[PDB]
């Protein structure tokens, strides 16, 4: 349901 | 120092939606 | 939240939401208290009963954000835990007696329309505002009913209650550290905090100085919005002398 956050940020 | 004050509120002098309401329960 | 309303854009830019690394979802509500400082319910981090124990690692803190699901490029910031602090007398095997976790970022956040911290009450403000039928605010992007989701922030001014109202809504012995709030099943208006909004503010604008205060954390309820419940609250004064403890170390 969430949309991708940038990766930088996983 | 500039705590609990809102940019896009206190800060321009613009009130909120429902602000007042909270405003009219404290007396 | 139940029975609330979308909120406006900047309205609470100290609204902080607790972020699930792996799976990507919402954990909690949580508050930006300064520039490297978040405040939550110690609920979101440690609940045995659910086998939750978060470390750092597992959480992110996404500040300045309006819609729940959308990723808000160039307004919200995500940020990266350094540590959590849980309050060492807080009881979950119980009532969640000093419901209370402070989270240090790894680096300050910077400070814009949609992000600004909220104030913490002094014992005055506490004093001044803490009477029962003043209202707080309560925001957050949980359940919409306790039997779907917002697509933004939801907005619920609701009463504070009498201790003893508080008292006799419940068997959950009630104590000191806790304040209950929302509408009596006589008032004719509703609302509520949900599954999802646990860990958020329960805010009110002092009308001596015009600042925003957190009163309270949101905390529990017998379900949600439910007549002859009440939503109950970290008493965020009460608690204080152990945030400023935290803050002052590490
Ligand atoms: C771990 N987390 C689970 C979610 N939770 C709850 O209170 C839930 C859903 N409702 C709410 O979160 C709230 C409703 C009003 C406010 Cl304020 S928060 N309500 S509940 O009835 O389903 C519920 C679930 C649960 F796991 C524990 C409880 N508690 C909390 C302390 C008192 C005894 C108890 O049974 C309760 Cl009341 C807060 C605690
Ligand atoms: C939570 O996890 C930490 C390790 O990350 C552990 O030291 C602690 O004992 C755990 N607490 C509970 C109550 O499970
Ligand atoms: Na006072
Ligand atoms: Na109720």
């Amino acid at each position: 349901d969430f949309e991708e956050i940038p990766e930088e940020y996983l | 120092a500039d705590c609990g004050l809102r940019p896009l509120f206190e800060k321009k002098s613009l009130e909120d939606k429902t602000e007042r309401e909270l405003l009219e329960s404290y007396i | 939240i139940v029975e609330g309303s979308d909120a406006e854009i900047g309205m609470s830019p100290w609204q902080v939401m607790l972020f699930r690394k792996s799976p990507q979802e919402l954990l909690c509500g949580a508050s930006l208290i300064s520039d490297r400082w978040v405040l939550t319910a110690a609920h979101c981090l440690l609940y045995p009963p659910w086998d939750k124990n978060f470390t750092e690692n597992d959480l992110l803190v996404r500040i300045g954000k309006h819609s729940r699901t959308r990723y808000e490029r160039n307004i919200e910031k995500i940020s990266m835990l350094e540590k959590i602090y849980i309050h060492p007398r807080y009881n979950w095997r119980e009532n969640l007696d000093r419901d209370i976790a402070l989270m240090k970022l790894k680096k300050p956040v910077a400070f814009s329309d949609y992000i600004h911290p909220v104030c913490l009450p002094d014992r005055e403000t506490a004093a001044s505002l803490l009477q029962a039928g003043y209202k707080g605010r309560v925001t957050g992007w949980g359940n919409l009913k306790e039997t779907g989701q917002p697509s933004v922030l939801q907005v619920v001014n609701l009463p504070i209650v009498e201790r003893p109202v508080c008292k006799d809504s419940t068997r959950i012995r009630i104590t000191d550290n806790m304040f209950c709030a929302g509408y009596k099943p006589d008032e004719g208006k509703r609302g509520d905090a949900c599954e999802g909004d646990s860990g958020g503010p329960f805010v009110m604008k002092s009308p001596f100085n015009n600042r925003w205060y957190q009163m309270g954390i949101v905390s529990w309820g017998e379900g949600c919005d439910r007549d002859g419940k009440y939503g109950f609250y970290t008493h965020v004064f009460r608690l204080k002398k152990w945030i400023q403890k935290v803050i002052d170390q590490f």
